[PDB]
């Protein structure tokens, strides 16, 4: 499934903004849209 | 009675892009071949900002809202991304300007400006000049959320978290969109050279 490994994305997503790599958090933010565009 | 671009451009805040702002300007003059300058980046799809002074139109739109610097190429026609697709949308056949800048010294904080932010989950695309500004939770999976952001349930909007220490491509930029409306109506828009 994707789902599990959305999830884990997800959460990278987070604690990079929790532990201050603000940055990174919005690399992988764009990671997720291009994830979920696909099929 | 001139037009009141100076409290569009030059205006103390600026909205989201998911919530991002409409105001129309009409009965005044302008002079927008001034606009080259009101630091800037600036781009006509229509006719160049001289022969908009020699034109009229019923009412002019201004959009403005804050979003990165690489997603700045997604406010023009025919574009796709995070922003084009979730949060502010321009047709194909748009012949309005497009104005943005670098906000870096305005728009962020030491330790983040989480006022910002835009959508990043939304089942479907939005139609040019949409706006979506609900928040239910996104369920990405097939359980249900009962409102409550957790697993494949995510809140939809997401900060941008501006920080000064940015690389200029994440920094903020406030951008303006001009779009020019002529109805069956009295155009009470007009440039200087009208």
């Amino acid at each position: 499934d994707k789902l599990w490994i959305l999830q884990k994305i997800y959460e990278i997503m987070v604690r990079l903004d929790e532990e201050g790599h603000g940055e990174a958090s919005l690399m992988v933010s764009d990671l997720i849209y291009e994830f979920m565009k696909r099929d | 009675n001139l037009c009141p671009f100076d409290e569009v451009f030059n205006a103390t805040r600026f909205a989201s892009v998911y919530a991002w702002n409409r105001k129309r300007i009409s009965n005044c003059v302008a002079d927008y071949s001034v606009l080259y300058n009101f630091f800037s980046a600036f781009k006509c799809y229509g006719v160049s900002p001289t022969k908009l002074n020699d034109l009229c139109f019923t009412n002019v739109y201004a959009d403005s809202f804050v979003i990165r610097g690489n997603e700045v190429s997604q406010i023009a026609p025919g574009q796709t991304g995070n922003i084009a697709d979730y949060n502010y949308k321009l047709p194909d056949d748009f012949t309005g300007c497009v104005i943005a800048w670098n906000s870096n010294k305005l728009d962020s904080k030491v330790g983040g400006n989480y006022n910002y932010r835009y959508r990043l989950f939304r089942k479907s695309n939005l139609k040019p000049f949409e706006r979506d500004i609900s928040t239910e939770i996104y369920q990405a999976g097939n359980k249900p959320c009962n409102g409550v952001a957790g697993v494949n349930c995510y809140f939809p909007l997401q900060s941008y978290g501006f920080r000064p220490t940015y690389g200029v491509g994440h920094q903020p930029y406030r951008v303006v969109v001009l779009s020019f409306e002529l109805l069956h109506a009295p155009a009470t828009v007009c440039g200087s050279n009208s």
